């Protein structure tokens, strides 16, 4: 779903402006987590983190700590993903917004 | 380490979510408070939740932790 995409990025860009984080200099690894987040709402229902292997993902969408944004991040700003990056990350660049068309970029592989 | 037990966080532990401390880094190293779960699994069904523990101080605060970080008081 192209509608769930674009509310997944939404909510990426208002959550880093409200954290005051900020999206990887490489934006290309932004939309590959954005894409994956996306995804895992469409099937699971939630925004499972993405970049995680589980052994049981309708029982992590039921507890909940892994859903985006998961425990470890609202409490601890740790995201390991690197979507939402503090100012002093090396990796973290100046943008709160990314492109559309990269994350249809990867859309289509 | 079990739901009742009352433990003391003995590792540094920067969170940005407490209420006197909103949005900003605190440390909690030293508080204490009670463990109100153990996350290990979900009905069940086994989870891999990071920070199983999770406990709560006084002033409606709570947080959660590796077993490492507290300490049975
Ligand atoms: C996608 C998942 C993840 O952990 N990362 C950082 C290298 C991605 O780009
Ligand atoms: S590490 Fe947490 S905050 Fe970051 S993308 Fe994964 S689920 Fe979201």
């Amino acid at each position: 779903n192209n509608k769930t995409l674009a509310a997944m990025k939404n909510f990426a860009e208002q959550y880093a402006k409200r954290t005051d984080t900020y999206f990887c200099s490489d934006l290309s690894v932004t939309a590959v987590v954005i894409e994956g987040l996306a995804r895992h709402k469409e099937e699971l229902g939630s925004p499972l983190c993405p970049c995680r292997h589980y052994e049981d993902k309708e029982a992590e969408v039921k507890n909940t700590f892994w859903n985006c944004p998961c425990v470890p991040m609202r409490e601890r700003k740790e995201c390991h993903c690197m979507l939402f990056l503090t100012p002093d990350n090396d990796f973290a660049g100046d943008a709160q917004d990314i492109p559309m068309e990269t994350l249809e970029e990867v859309k289509a592989s | 380490m079990n739901v009742g037990d009352r433990v003391r966080v003995t590792s540094s532990v920067v969170v940005y979510h407490h209420p006197e401390h909103k949005k900003t880094a605190f440390d909690l190293q030293g508080m204490e408070g009670e463990v109100a779960a153990v996350l290990t699994e979900w009905q069940g069904r086994p989870i891999s939740a990071n920070l199983p523990v999770l406990v709560k101080f006084e002033q409606r605060f709570k947080a959660h932790f590796r077993p490492d970080e507290v300490t049975l008081i």
